[PDB]
């Protein structure tokens, strides 16, 4: 659920960059091309939005 | 009620606003006027004053 957008990213300086995603790897993709998963609450997935 | 309004860019990040005396005017007087500034770190180097 955790979402995370801004209504716009907020550079105070040389002017808004908008919202967009990333592509990047993740220990949740780590574990999930691993084969498998697991359940904690650390910090894994990305902070996607 | 229908107005808009924005802001200045400032990577000193200080600025100054002026308070008008807007509304009519007279002739053959003065006007006192008054405006709100502020300077991060002022004089940075520079010197006093």
């Amino acid at each position: 659920e955790d979402c995370i957008n801004r209504h716009n990213v907020y550079i105070n300086g040389i002017t808004y960059t908008p919202v967009s995603s990333t592509n990047e790897k993740d220990m949740y993709s780590f574990l999930e091309d691993m084969g498998l998963k697991a359940f904690t609450n650390s910090k894994i997935r990305k902070p996607k939005m | 009620a229908h107005h808009t309004a924005y802001l200045v860019f400032s990577p000193s990040k200080s600025f100054v606003h002026l308070e008008p005396m807007s509304h009519e005017l007279p002739c053959g007087h003065t006007q006192t006027v008054q405006a709100h500034y502020i300077l991060n770190g002022g004089t940075l180097l520079g010197l006093k004053k």
